[PDB]
Order: structure tokens, then C-alpha cells, then sequence
């Protein structure tokens, strides 16, 4: 948090959240019930997208955005690039379902029965209790992180060259991939055609190098403390470390939203519909090259415009938080316009 | 009460019952109503057409509670 | 002031969906609502209700003063 | 459903009416314009579009978006008209201050009002917004 | 059964069900009655059931619960899968409508002629006395309560084997399932496809698994008392021990909701109906393959539907009782909205 | 800004930006905003006019005043005035939009971070504090802006001899320059007919010799401090130097209005539409030959007038400052209509 000077802060109940971010303990209920929400919305909306499919028409234009991430993944898909099977979509949206009740159990554990404070915890709470001034214990927390995100990376190169096998957009066919590209040279000139790769070779092998980068990471910041360079030049308050994750997932959002739009591999046109054409106007929208009927949209200008307009605004949450984190009051604006 | 020391009228009767009211003197001589009390809204008062009314009216202690 | 002005069409016109509704709601299906006495499936359609043939033909007779069917005026 | 309404794309008596649609404005296709754009409507017996107000997201534009369009400056017209009132009364002489405005006051507060639903959750939660019972001039009953 | 701070609190009538959770004799009282009243509907429905059935069209479509779950235990189904006779129906009825006034004689008992609190009783009185902190008397409980349950299940693999087998809907009529399942790596590897249990042979072996790691269990607790760390991690308090109930029983519905809607084999089409899509709108629901010739729905719908909704409410109202057996009064959400 | 005399003054918050007159760190922080502001114009009405344009109709048909900016100086056009690229327009406009987010990203820093006055901090960047009466100090700003402008302009001249060209609207296509005029004396002619050119040897030898003019200029005004006849005749305080400014940057609104209406090389007619008549109504407007149906104007009329009325009320501006700067305090209107 950002005191301004003052030890007591109070906050009202519509900034109520900012009451718990010097307290680890339901720092971690109001966590993994954000999980425990977002495991439920991909568990409960792949049924509620399996209910509203038919296998007549692709997915793109019956406003489905889930099946068409799972049939790229190479489940229940035809080898003429059609649907046949919803049950790997119904297990799929089962188990996140399920694990959203472990997660949301496991939040009202942290919300009743452990305490605000995880240093009144002796054992294994105890050593999982963070201030946000303590850099050690904060690479601790995020080499970890890095690892679990270096092993879903892993997980995909380990599902199309083995067991699984994505989606061909080219052939239109669920293809396992045999030998992919390990060339770091050739990695490196991916920067500018990103979005236009066209390869599963190129996709499954940049996700074997981001994968071993981030596991390769992951035990750096864990083993490493932080120098003494980062934290003189980046800020370790509670909400500049979120400022740094609000800009840095809206940079994320910024590439989504444009790889959907315009990349034919990882989004296939059978699955989401055709390429969007980048238009602009009062803001940037990507809007359909086909004209789906009585405002339907092709649910690929769903991610993408949705992806934008959260990654925008995730941008101006990452400015009012680096602002706070800064220093700025923001009741020093309403004094500038005083009498 | 005293000189300043702003009061809510508790009289039923009145145009300001519910409204704070400025003590303006009190005249300790034995009045019924001895506490002159002065109000920033003129009442009804005045023939018809008339743009305003009047600001005092003298009160007792027992229809004054402190608000100051 | 838009009629005077020769364009009726941009009249603010407001079809009393809510009272439609419970004019659907006692049997007249006039309106395409598909709620209790209008749609023939509901368990108050269903429930055997001897009133049920007699008042649905005269709600949809159109003859009578029952049930008027109602509009922007 | 609206069975007793047709579109006015589909419905006949519009489709003979939107030929003859009179122009509004000095441009000699307003009348065109308005057959296209009211085309989508529902219309009754006689081609005229009628709104439907009941909340239905695919009439959203007939109402809804209306009343949000509405609602925010009539509650910018209205806050704006009640901070500039609170901060005149406690001046030395508030009557004057509305008869004779204090414009550029008034544009301080008026430029404001875009934030209005911010700062009317923030003065209903502070207290401010709402004036207790028993601190209000009262009728004698 | 929560005392928040205090004793002696007095529930209101229209939570009245709280105050006897301190008396053992009315603890019995209730839960015999609420068994004579579930004995009361297997018995009293049966009869209903058998009062409303037709024989010219499908059981499924009629509208009937109870009785195909004896057509499919191998009763009445011995010619091509239709129903020929109603006496085993009706034998089975009549025994839970008599056990119903049985079972309804003790828990008045309990209430009127039996003491509130045990602890009072002399001689097995003294024995079968319970309270809501000793884990030793909650273990006889618990392991007597599933040796029963473990006797359940394996009375099922006893009828499937010995007393005539269960309805076998891949040859449309009843069949012995003499042979039994042994290997426990069929049963382990079921965690995947129960719900396409496509085997008769497969479904009795795993009651038999069932039945003897029931009466494992059963013998377990009996003779062995929670342990330490049972103590420490699960609270024991009379709020709680519904609360692990609650949920425990909310799993098995939603389990036997699953069951309902897409099995085969014991849920056969020709009495239940067909399989049902798994839908999902604001509410998942099993939705009928087929229409309904007025706007009914099949039993197989009207089981699985309302044990999903039965499920999810016993779900919420395990979340209602584990929030206050922890100490959570929700009091506290309004006492930080100011 | 101008005191006359009251040291204190507070200004009220439609006067806010004369506020952090005199406070070197927030100064960097309002204009480098202003060149977030200015780069995202640029990078978003690219790709605004790229989602607006159709290559059947022409270019300033459709009111477009940045894609033909950029076809003029030599970039994707398909064959004589046909525009069939559409990439090129995108990268500059993707190029100016994320420098607008790193200019957005800096103001954020010398808003915040870095001090509102640089005189409070020590290292390098306390040598980049400037005052309002300092003309070293003002001559050094102005030493190393004048070549940065004189680059910009040499950067003409690189493109147009070496990277790529410019687009030739005599001969309809886009051609290297390979010989620009270097001679000073057809240069110094060219006082005359600065709007009549139509040589783009021409062009780019122009751009040469005030590239090399404004980049030995900006070497001259590091090196050499201001002058004491320039001390004596130029006014060096906070509001003086804004109205400088203000008069020079009006008389190059008008120069460009001038240029945007009448030429032909750096603006063709394929591309912003064909040339204006200066005419004079209550004010001087340019209007086109033939008028282009639906109310509609060409894109070449929307820049010119615009950027006269624009250079109008720069002008206005600059006599505002001046006379603030002379020491003028404008309450004498009032005194002057109180006593009359
Ligand atoms: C409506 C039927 C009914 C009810 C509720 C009563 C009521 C009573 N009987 Mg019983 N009784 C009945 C039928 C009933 N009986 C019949 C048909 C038999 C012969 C088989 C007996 C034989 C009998 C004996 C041998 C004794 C009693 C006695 C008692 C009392 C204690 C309960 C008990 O242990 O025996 C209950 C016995 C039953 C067979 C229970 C049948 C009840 C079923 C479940 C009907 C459903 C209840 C109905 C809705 C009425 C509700 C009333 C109540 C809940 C308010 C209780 C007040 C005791 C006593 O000493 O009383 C003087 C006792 O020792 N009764
Ligand atoms: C990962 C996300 C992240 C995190 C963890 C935080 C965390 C927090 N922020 Mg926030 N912030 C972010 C993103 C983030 N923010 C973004 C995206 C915005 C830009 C809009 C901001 C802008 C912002 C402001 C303006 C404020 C904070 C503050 C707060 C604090 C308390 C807020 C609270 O009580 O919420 C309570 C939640 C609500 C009242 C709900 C409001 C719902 C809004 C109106 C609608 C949003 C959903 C809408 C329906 C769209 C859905 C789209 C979807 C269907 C696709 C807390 C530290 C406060 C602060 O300064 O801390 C003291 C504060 O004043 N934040
Ligand atoms: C992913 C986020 C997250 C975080 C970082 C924590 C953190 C903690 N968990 Mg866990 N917990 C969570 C989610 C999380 N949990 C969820 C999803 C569940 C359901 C499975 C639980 C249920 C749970 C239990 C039941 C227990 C903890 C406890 C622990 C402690 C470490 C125990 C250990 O080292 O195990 C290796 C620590 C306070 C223990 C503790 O000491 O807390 C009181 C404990 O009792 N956790
Ligand atoms: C900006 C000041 C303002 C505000 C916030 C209020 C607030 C209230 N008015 Mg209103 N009212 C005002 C001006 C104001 N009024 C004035 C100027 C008059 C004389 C015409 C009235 C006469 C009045 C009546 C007769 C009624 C209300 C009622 C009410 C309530 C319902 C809201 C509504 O739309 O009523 C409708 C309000 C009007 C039709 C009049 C609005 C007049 C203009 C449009 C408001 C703005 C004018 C002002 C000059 C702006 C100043 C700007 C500043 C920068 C200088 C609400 C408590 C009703 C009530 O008591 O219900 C609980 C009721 O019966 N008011
Ligand atoms: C195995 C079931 C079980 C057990 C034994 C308990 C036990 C207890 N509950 Mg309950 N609880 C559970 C499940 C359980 N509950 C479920 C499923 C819910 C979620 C709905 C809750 C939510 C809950 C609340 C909200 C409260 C309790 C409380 C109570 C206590 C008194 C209740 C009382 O007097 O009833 C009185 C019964 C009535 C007044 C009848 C109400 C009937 C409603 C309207 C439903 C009617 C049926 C409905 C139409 C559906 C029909 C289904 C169809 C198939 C027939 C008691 C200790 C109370 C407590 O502990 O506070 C001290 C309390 O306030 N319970
Ligand atoms: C299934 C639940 C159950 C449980 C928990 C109890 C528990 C008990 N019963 Mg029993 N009772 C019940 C239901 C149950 N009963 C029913 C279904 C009936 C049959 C109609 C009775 C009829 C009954 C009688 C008639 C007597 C007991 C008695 C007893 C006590 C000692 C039992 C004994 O001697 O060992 C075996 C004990 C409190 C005795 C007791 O203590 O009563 C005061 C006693 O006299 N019960
Ligand atoms: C109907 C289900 C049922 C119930 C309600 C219980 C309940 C209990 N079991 Mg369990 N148990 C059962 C069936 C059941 N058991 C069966 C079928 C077996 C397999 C043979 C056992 C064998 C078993 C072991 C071996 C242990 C438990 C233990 C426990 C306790 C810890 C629960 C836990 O941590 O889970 C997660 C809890 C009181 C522990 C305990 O306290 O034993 C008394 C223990 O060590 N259980
Ligand atoms: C490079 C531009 C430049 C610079 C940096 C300054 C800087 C300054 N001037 Mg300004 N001035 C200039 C240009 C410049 N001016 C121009 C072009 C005008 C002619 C109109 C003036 C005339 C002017 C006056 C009359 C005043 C100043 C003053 C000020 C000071 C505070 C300004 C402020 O807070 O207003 C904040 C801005 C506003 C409150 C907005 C005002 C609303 C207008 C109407 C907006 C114009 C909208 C227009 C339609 C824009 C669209 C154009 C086109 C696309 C259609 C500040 C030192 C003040 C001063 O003397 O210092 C104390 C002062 O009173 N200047
Ligand atoms: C963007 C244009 C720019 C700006 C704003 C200035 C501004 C200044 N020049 Mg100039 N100058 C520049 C470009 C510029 N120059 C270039 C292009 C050259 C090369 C020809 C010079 C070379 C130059 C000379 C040789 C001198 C000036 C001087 C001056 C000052 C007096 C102005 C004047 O002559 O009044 C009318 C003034 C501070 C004098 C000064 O103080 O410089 C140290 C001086 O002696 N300038
Ligand atoms: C949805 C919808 C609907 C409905 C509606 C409703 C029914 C509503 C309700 C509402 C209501 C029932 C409300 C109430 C309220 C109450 C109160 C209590 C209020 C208060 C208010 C206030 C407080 C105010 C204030 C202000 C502001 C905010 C701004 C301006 C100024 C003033 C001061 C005025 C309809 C059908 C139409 C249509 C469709 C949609």
C-alpha cells in the first residue's frame, strides 16, 4: 500500500480491498478465490458453450469462444476440420469446474480458518508470510511462479510432440509434430513476424525456449536475491509491484488482441473465422472482413476487441497505481482547482 | 444561552423548528422569553408581495437545544 | 409537432409491453408472448380448469371489450 | 415476441410511406436516411417504428441507451447545480451569489460534473449527500 | 451446538429444529422419524406408483421413480423387458410401509417416553448416550453406521449373484452375474469412465469392493478411536459434524445426479428413458432428447434434475453450517460496509 | 511569466499552466506530454486515415491529411498517384504512436519522480536546470534544438538522395534525387518564388543549405553566449521567450498555408488535391477551383485554411505575451472603460 504519510490508513468499503495488502494471510483468500472464479468461468462456460453448439456452422459464428481454444488444442476435432466429439470438451470443462471447488473451498480455509496474518502462523506458515519491503522473500515467491508458468509452457510442447497433438491450420488436420525447430538464432528473428509465423514447428519450439527461459528463471529468482540494481532503480511497495504486473499483463493483452486478429495458425479460421482487419476511429476495434448479419460478430473480434479494451484499461489501472506508488495523492488534484 | 453560540429550535410552533438559529442576547430580566435568536432564513412575515421577513424572534431556554 | 411537420414516422411510440404481457398472462395470445394462460403447455394452462375453454374463446374473439388490445395511444 | 408488430424492413405499410419521407434538414436525402435507419425498428399496422422499453438488450438502443445518456447530465446538471449552492453559502453574502453569478465559479464546478456518479457514491458514503432528519427545518405536523 | 460467547441461547420457533442438538434421546427421536417419514414415501409412493402405472407404454414416460429402481434390481423384468406382474412391486412397498410404522413407534418413543438426555439412563441407556465433543463415542457411531452401509452394499452384489441378478440391458433380460470382479486395478482405473459403466460384471465386483472397505472402515472406527490429528483438522462441534455430512451427502448427489443422466446400465432406457445431454443455461439442467406429448418430462429427467438442485442446495447449506461451526456470524460482511 | 512587480503571484486554475513557469522540472514535463500528444496525433490519425481510405476514390477527396504527407515524401505508392501499399503508412503510424507511449511514459517520470525544480538534485541533471533571466543557459537549449531541426531537415536530404526519394510531381513517380542544387545564388533567388518551385533538386538543395544553416547555428549558439547587444534589445524573461516563439511559430503557419495552397511539388495534386485561389471574404480563406460535391472540401483546403487560422490566433497569441512581456498589465482596458 501507499500511506502518504500516515499509519493508519482506513479506506472505505469501495476501496475495501486495499484493507488486506499488508495482510498475507487473506492476501491469499482474495487470490485463490480469484482463482477459484476464473477456473469456474472455464468450467462453467465450456458447458454453457456445449449446450448453445451445433455441428452445423463453426464456432465462430454461433458466438463460442471456449471450444474454439479447446479444438485448437486437437479435441474432438474431424480430419475435415469439423467438430465431432463434446466430450473432451465435457471433461475438460468438468475438471476446471471441479478444481474451482477445491479452490473455492480452499479460500474460505484462508478467509475463516487461517489468520490475517501469516506470522502468527508457526510451522509452514510462518515461512509463507511476505511484507512487501522484503525483497528476498519476494524472489522467492516469484522464481516459483515462473516455474509453474515454465511448466505450462512445457506442458504444450509436451502435448503436441507426445500424447494430444495440435490443430493444422494449413492442412486442416489435428497433427502431432515431429521435430520442431531448436535453432536459437532462428528464435531470435521471430521478433518481427510474430504474428504471422504460420508454423507448428516454430510455435511448439518457441514454446520449448520461453518454457525453459521461465523454469530457467524460475530458479534464479529463487536461489538469487535482488541485487541492489533493481532495487534502486525499480520501487518494492505493495502497489508498485502491482503496478508492474497491471502493465505488464496490459502489455500481454496489447499482443493478444492483435494475435488474435490477424494470425491464421493459433487461431484457424475453420475454428474462429476469418482474419480481422485493424480499423479505428474513436478507439482502435478490429472489426470483421465478412459482416456476420444483425450484429453477430465472428466471436474472433470478441477476443480481440474485449482483449484490447481490457488491456487498455489494465494500462490506465497500471498508471493510477505507478502514480500512487510514486507518490501522488490524487486529492492534489481537486487542490489545483481550488479557489 | 449566550452571544453567538448557535441553537436548534425545539419550538413547534415556529417557521425554524428544526433550523439553527444564532443567539443574538439573552435579556436576563425576569422575560419569559428572554433569548433573542437570530436566523439566516427570514420567515413568513410581511403583507403579501412583500421580498422578505423577518430573522429574530425570542425563544426560552427550555425550546433551545446546543448545537454549537 | 413532428405529425404537424409531416413526418409521423418519428413519433415516439412506446408499445405497452407490461400490461401486453398480462393480457398475455390471462390467455390472449395476440401479442406472441408465451407466458401462463397464453402459452397452452404452462401449469396454469394445464391445470384443467374449467373456466379455460370459455374465457381463451372469448379473449381472442376479438368481438367483445374483454381483453382491448392496447398500443402507443 | 411482439406478434402484433412486424420489422419495417418487412412491413408493408412503411415500405409505402418510407418512398415519400419528407426531408428534415437542407440535405435532399434526409428522408432516405431516416427510411434506412428507422428500416431495423418494430413497426405496427401503419409503418410507424414502435420502441419497446422493456429492458431487452436488442431494443437497448429504443430506451436504455437513452436513459443513460439522460441520466448522466441531468445527474451533471444536478450536482453541479448543488456544489456550486453548497460552496456559495458560506460566503459573506450567499443570496447574491445566485442572482448574480459567480461564473467563473461556476464553470470550476461545471467542468467537474463529468465525474459526478464518483462523487455522488463518495458523498452518500461521507454523509454529506444526506442531511439527517432531525437537523432539517420541520413542518409543525 | 455453536454457542457464540455465550450459553443458554434460546432458539426461535422458526429455527426449532436447534435446541434439542444437546439432547441424545431427542437426537434419536428426530433422525427415526425422519427415517419412518423416508420409509413412509419408498412404501406409501411404491403403492402410488403401482396405482398410476400402465402397462401399454413406456415406464419411463409415465412419470414413475420407485419402480424402476426395482425393475432394474431384477424383479417383474423376466419377459423381454416388460412389466408382467406387480406383486414383487407391491412386496416391497408393503414391507417399508410396515417398517415405516415400526421405525415411527421408536421415535415417538424417543419423545415421549424415552429421556430428552441420556446421560441420565442407567444400564445400555448410559452406553448409547452421545455429546458433541467425544471423539471415542462419535467413532462407535461412525463405524457401526457403516457396517450397515457396508451390509447395503453387498446385500446388492448378494442379490446380483445369488438371488436371481439384476436387469442386464445389453440382453434385455434378467441375467446372473455369478462371477464376480476380483482385480482392483479395473476398479482404480474407473475414475476416468464410471459414468460409461457399460458392464454388469464390472458394477457388482465394485460393490463387493465397496461392501468390504465399508466394513473395513466399520471395524476400524469401532475398535480404533479418532486420532490426533483427525482432532486438529477437523473441529468437532455439532454444527461441524452435520457440516462434513452435509457436504458428504451433497458429493453423492451430485455423483448419483451424473449417474442419473447418462448411464445405460443401471439407469436402463427402457424404463428411465433415454440418455440426457448435459446442458447448461443460468442453472445446468439434463435436458429431454426427445419432446414430451404434454410438456412433461421423463423420470430419468425428473430424478437427475432434482438431485442436481437437491445437491447444490445441500451444498449451500453445507457452506451455511461450515461458516458458523467455524465462527463466522455473517454479521461481519454488514460491519465493514460503513 | 510576468509578475509586474508582485513576485507572488497565484494564479487561479484557467491560468494553471503559468504556474509552473520558473520550475525547470515540471517544464520538461508539460512539453514532453505535449510531444506524447503531438506523436500520438501522428501515430493514431495514420491508422485512422488508413481505415478510412479506398484507393478508388483520390486522396484528398476523402478529407486525408496524413497518408498524402507521407506519399509525398516518397513512400508506397503503386504507379503514378495510385496508392497501393497501405504498409509503409502503417509503420509510421505504429513507429509515432509507441514513441508517444515512451514520450507518455517520460512526462509520467518528470512529473513525478524527477523534482519540479532541477536545481534540487545533483549529477548531470543539474546542469539542465534553466531560470528565466540566464542566457547561457537559454543559448545552450537553443544550440542544441537548432540541431536537432537541422538534422530533421539533413534528414530530407538523406532520404530523398539516398533512401528511396521523393515523389516527383512533374514526372508522376518516385525518384532519387541525384544532383541537388548546391549553387547559394539560386537559393537566395528563391526569396521570390518560394511557393512556385517545382524542382526537386530544387527542394532538397534548399533543405541542404538551412540544414547545414541551423546545424551551424546550433554549433554557434553552444559555443557562443548571447551577446550584450542581444541582452539589450530582446527581452530574456519567462513570458518574452514564449512570444518569440509564438511570432515565429505564426509566421511559419502562414508560410505553410502559403505553401500548402499554391505549390505543386511538395504538394500534388494527385494527393492533396488540386491548387487553391486565395480568396478574401471577411477574412482570407482558400477555396478550391471546382467545389467538391456533398459540402465537402478538399483535404489541400482543409490544411491551408486551417493553418492560417491557426497562425491568426498564434499571432493573437504572440501579442498577448509581448505586451505581458513589455508590461502591459491588461487590467488598464478595464481602467480605461472604467473611466470613460
Ligand atoms: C397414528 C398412529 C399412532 C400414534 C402416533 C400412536 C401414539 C402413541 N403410542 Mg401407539 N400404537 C398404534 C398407533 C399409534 N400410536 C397402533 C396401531 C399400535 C398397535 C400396533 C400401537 C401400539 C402401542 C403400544 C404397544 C404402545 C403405544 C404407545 C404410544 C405412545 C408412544 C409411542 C410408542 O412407543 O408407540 C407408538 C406405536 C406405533 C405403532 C406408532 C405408529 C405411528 C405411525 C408412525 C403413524 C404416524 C403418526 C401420525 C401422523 C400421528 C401423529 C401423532 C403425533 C406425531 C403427534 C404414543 C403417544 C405406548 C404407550 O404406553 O402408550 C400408552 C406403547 O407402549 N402404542
Ligand atoms: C489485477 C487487477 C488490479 C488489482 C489487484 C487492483 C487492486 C485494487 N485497486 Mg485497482 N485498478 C485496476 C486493476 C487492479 N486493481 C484497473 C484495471 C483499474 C482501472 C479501471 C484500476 C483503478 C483503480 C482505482 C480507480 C482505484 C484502485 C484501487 C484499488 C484497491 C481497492 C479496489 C477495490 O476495493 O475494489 C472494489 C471493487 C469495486 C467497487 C467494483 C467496481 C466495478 C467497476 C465499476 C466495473 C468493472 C467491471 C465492469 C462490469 C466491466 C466488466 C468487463 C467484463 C464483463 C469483460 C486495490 C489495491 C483504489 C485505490 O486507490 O486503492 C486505495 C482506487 O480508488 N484501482
Ligand atoms: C496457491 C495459493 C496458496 C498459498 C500460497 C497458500 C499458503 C499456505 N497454505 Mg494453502 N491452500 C490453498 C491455497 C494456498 N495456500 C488452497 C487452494 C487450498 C485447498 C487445497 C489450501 C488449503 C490449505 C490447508 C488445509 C492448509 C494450508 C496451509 C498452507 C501453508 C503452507 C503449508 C505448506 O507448506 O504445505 C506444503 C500456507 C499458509 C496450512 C496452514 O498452515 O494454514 C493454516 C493448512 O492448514 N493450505
Ligand atoms: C441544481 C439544483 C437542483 C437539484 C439538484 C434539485 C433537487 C431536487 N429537486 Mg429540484 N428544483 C430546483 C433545482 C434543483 N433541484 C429549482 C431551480 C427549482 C425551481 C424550478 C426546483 C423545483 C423543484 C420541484 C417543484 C420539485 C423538485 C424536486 C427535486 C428532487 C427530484 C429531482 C428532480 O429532477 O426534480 C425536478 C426538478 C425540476 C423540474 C427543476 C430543475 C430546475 C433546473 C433544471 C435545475 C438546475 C438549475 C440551476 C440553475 C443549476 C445551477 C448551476 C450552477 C453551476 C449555477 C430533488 C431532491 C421534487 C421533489 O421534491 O421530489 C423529491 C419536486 O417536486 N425540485
Ligand atoms: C440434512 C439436512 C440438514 C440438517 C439436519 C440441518 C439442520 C439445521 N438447520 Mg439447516 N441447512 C441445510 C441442511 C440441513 N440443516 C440446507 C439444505 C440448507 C440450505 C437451504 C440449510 C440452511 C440453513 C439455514 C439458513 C439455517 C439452518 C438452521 C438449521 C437448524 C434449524 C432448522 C429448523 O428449525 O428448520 C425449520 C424449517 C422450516 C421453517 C421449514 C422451511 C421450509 C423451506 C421453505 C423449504 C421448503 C421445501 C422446498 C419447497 C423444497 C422442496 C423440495 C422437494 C423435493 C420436496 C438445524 C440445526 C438454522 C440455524 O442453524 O440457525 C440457528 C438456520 O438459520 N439451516
Ligand atoms: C435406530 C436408531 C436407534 C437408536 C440410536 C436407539 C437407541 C436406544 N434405544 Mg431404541 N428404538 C428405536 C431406535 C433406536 N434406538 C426404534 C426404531 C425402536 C423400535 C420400535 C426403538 C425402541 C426402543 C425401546 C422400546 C427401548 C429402546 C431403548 C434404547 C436404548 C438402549 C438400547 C439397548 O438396550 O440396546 C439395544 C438407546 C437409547 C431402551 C431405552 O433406553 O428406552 C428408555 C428401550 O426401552 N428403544
Ligand atoms: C462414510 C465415510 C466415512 C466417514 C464419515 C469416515 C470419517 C473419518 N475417517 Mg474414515 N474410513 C472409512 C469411511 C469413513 N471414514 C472407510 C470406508 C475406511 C477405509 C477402510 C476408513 C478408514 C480410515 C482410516 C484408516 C482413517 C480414517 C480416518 C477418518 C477421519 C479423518 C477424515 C479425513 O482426514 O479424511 C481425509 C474421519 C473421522 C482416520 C481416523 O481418525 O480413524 C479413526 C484414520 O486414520 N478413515
Ligand atoms: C504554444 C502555445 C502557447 C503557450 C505555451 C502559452 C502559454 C500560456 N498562456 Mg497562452 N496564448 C497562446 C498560445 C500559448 N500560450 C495563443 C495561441 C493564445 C490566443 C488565444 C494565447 C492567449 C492567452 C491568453 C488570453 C492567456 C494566455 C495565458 C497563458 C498561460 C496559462 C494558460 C492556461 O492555463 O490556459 C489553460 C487553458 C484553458 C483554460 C482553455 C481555454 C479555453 C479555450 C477557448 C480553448 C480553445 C479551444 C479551441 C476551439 C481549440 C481547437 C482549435 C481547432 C482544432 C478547432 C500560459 C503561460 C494566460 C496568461 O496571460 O497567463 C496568466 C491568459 O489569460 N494565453
Ligand atoms: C530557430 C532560429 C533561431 C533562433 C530562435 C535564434 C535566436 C537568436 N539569434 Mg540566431 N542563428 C540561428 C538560428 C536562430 N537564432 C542560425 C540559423 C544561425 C546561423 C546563421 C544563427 C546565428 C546567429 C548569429 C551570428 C547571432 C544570432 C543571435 C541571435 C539572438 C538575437 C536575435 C536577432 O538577431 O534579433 C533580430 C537570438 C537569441 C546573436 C546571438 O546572441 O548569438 C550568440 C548573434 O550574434 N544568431
Ligand atoms: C431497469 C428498467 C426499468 C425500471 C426502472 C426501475 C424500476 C428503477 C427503480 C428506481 C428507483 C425505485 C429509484 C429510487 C431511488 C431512491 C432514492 C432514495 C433516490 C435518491 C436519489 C438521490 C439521493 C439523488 C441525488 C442526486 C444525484 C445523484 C445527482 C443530481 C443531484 C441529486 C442531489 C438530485 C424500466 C422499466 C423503466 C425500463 C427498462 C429498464
Amino acid at each position: 500500500m501507499q500511506t502518504y504519510g500516515n499509519d493508519t490508513v482506513q479506506y472505505e468499503w469501495w476501496a475495501g480491498n486495499a484493507r488486506f495488502a499488508d495482510q498475507s494471510g487473506l492476501f491469499i483468500a482474495a487470490h485463490v478465490a480469484q482463482a477459484a472464479l476464473t477456473a469456474f468461468w472455464a468450467g462453467a462456460f465450456t458447458l454453457f458453450e456445449i449446450s448453445r453448439f451445433d455441428p452445423t456452422q463453426a464456432m465462430g459464428d454461433q458466438g463460442l469462444i471456449l471450444l474454439p481454444h479447446l479444438a485448437t488444442l486437437g479435441w474432438g476435432v474431424g480430419d475435415g476440420g469439423q467438430i465431432v466429439d463434446t466430450y473432451p470438451y465435457f471433461v475438460i470443462g468438468s475438471i476446471h469446474l471441479i478444481a474451482s471447488a477445491v479452490l473455492g473451498a480452499g479460500a474460505l480455509f484462508h478467509t475463516l480458518r487461517a489468520p490475517a496474518d501469516l506470522s502468527t502462523l508457526k510451522g509452514q506458515g510462518k515461512k509463507f508470510h511476505f511484507t512487501w519491503e522484503n525483497p528476498q522473500q519476494l524472489g522467492i515467491i516469484l522464481g516459483h511462479h515462473l516455474l509453474f508458468l515454465g511448466a505450462g509452457a512445457l506442458l504444450l510442447a509436451g502435448k503436441a510432440m507426445y500424447w494430444g497433438g495440435l490443430y493444422d491450420a494449413t492442412t486442416q488436420t489435428v497433427r502431432l509434430v515431429s521435430q520442431p525447430t531448436l535453432d536459437p538464432l532462428v528464435i531470435y528473428g521471430y521478433q518481427t513476424h510474430f504474428a504471422s509465423i504460420s508454423s507448428l514447428e516454430d510455435l511448439v519450439g518457441g514454446h520449448i525456449f520461453v518454457g525453459f527461459l521461465l523454469i530457467g528463471g524460475g530458479i534464479w529468482h529463487i536461489l538469487v536475491p535482488p541485487l541492489g540494481w533493481a532495487k534502486k532503480v525499480l520501487l518494492f511497495s505493495g502497489e508498485a509491484i502491482l503496478s508492474y504486473s497491471l502493465g505488464g499483463i496490459a502489455l500481454a493483452g496489447f499482443v493478444a488482441a492483435y494475435f488474435c486478429a490477424v494470425n491464421t495458425l493459433a487461431y484457424p479460421p475453420e475454428f474462429y473465422g476469418p482474419p480481422l482487419a485493424i480499423k479505428l476511429g474513436i478507439f482502435p476495434y478490429f472489426a470483421d472482413t465478412v459482416e456476420l448479419p444483425m450484429h453477430a460478430h465472428t466471436s474472433r473480434a470478441w477476443l480481440a476487441n474485449a482483449h484490447f479494451f481490457l488491456a487498455f484499461f489494465f494500462l490506465q489501472g497500471h498508471l493510477w497505481h505507478a502514480l500512487r506508488a510514486l507518490g501522488f495523492d490524487f486529492k492534489r488534484v481537486e487542490q489545483a482547482f481550488d479557489s | 444561552l449566550n452571544r453567538g453560540d448557535k441553537v436548534r429550535i425545539k419550538r413547534t410552533e415556529s417557521y425554524w423548528y428544526g433550523d439553527v438559529g444564532t443567539v443574538a442576547s439573552v435579556e436576563k430580566s425576569g422575560i419569559l422569553y428572554p433569548v433573542i435568536v437570530r436566523f439566516d432564513r427570514v420567515n413568513y412575515n410581511g403583507f403579501s408581495g412583500s421580498a422578505s421577513g423577518v430573522n429574530t424572534n425570542n425563544f426560552a431556554e427550555n425550546e433551545l437545544e446546543l448545537v454549537q | 409537432v413532428v405529425v404537424a411537420f409531416g413526418t409521423p414516422e418519428k413519433q415516439i411510440l412506446i408499445e405497452p409491453v407490461f400490461a401486453q404481457w398480462i393480457q398475455a398472462t390471462s390467455g390472449k395470445a395476440l401479442y406472441g408472448f408465451d407466458v401462463l394462460l397464453s402459452n397452452p403447455d404452462s401449469i396454469a394452462s394445464t391445470t384443467g380448469a374449467a373456466w379455460l375453454p370459455g374465457w381463451l374463446d372469448a379473449i381472442n374473439s376479438g368481438t367483445n371489450s374483454l381483453f382491448l388490445t392496447i398500443g402507443p395511444g | 415476441d411482439f406478434a402484433n408488430l412486424t420489422p419495417c424492413s418487412e412491413n408493408p405499410a412503411y415500405l409505402a410511406k418510407s418512398k415519400n419521407f419528407l426531408n428534415t434538414t437542407n440535405d435532399p436525402n434526409s428522408g432516405k436516411i431516416r427510411a434506412e435507419r428507422y428500416a431495423s425498428a418494430l413497426c405496427g399496422p401503419e409503418g410507424y417504428p414502435h420502441l419497446i422499453v422493456d429492458g431487452r438488450f436488442t431494443h437497448a438502443g429504443d430506451f436504455l441507451i437513452p436513459s443513460i445518456l439522460f441520466l448522466y447530465i441531468a445527474g451533471w446538471i444536478g450536482w453541479v447545480g448543488r456544489s456550486y449552492l453548497i460552496e456559495i453559502r458560506e460566503s459573506k453574502n450567499p443570496e447574491m451569489q445566485e442572482v448574480v453569478i459567480n461564473v467563473p465559479l461556476a464553470i470550476k464546478k461545471m467542468l467537474g460534473g463529468f465525474l459526478w456518479p464518483l462523487a455522488a457514491v463518495g458523498e452518500y458514503t461521507s454523509g454529506k449527500l444526506v442531511m439527517k432528519d432531525s437537523e432539517i427545518p420541520t413542518s409543525p405536523r
